[PDB]
């Protein structure tokens, strides 16, 4: 924590290194979830399945 | 019920300048190095206060 009347950590636009407002307050890091897309590599139906 | 309180010598008013006084914290939200625009009431950057 840094100062009492303001504790919600956030640095650029969306990181928001806090949660909302706990009684113990204080801020550690951010890891809600982070995963991306998928693609399929094929050689050709008439070549293989 | 009247009280007689007269002043024989009155000190003339003076002008007091101020640079960066009068900018409060309307919201309790912390801002870890972010630039935000405010729309509230503040004292001017350069002025004379009574
Ligand atoms: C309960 O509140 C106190 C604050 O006095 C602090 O220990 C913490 O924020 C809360 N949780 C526990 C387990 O004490
Ligand atoms: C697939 O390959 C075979 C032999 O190379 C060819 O005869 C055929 O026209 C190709 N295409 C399809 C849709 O089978």
């Amino acid at each position: 924590k840094f100062l009492p009347f303001q504790q919600f950590g956030r640095d650029i636009a969306d990181t928001t290194d806090a949660v909302r407002d706990p009684q113990t307050l204080e801020i550690l890091d951010i890891t809600p979830c982070s995963f991306g897309g998928v693609s399929v590599i094929t050689p050709g139906t008439n070549t293989s399945n | 019920q009247c009280v007689n309180l007269t002043t024989r010598t009155q000190l003339p008013p003076a002008y007091t300048n101020s640079f960066t006084r009068g900018v409060y914290y309307p919201d309790k939200v912390f801002r870890s190095s972010v630039l935000h625009s405010t729309q509230d009431l503040f004292l001017p950057f350069f002025s004379n206060v009574t």
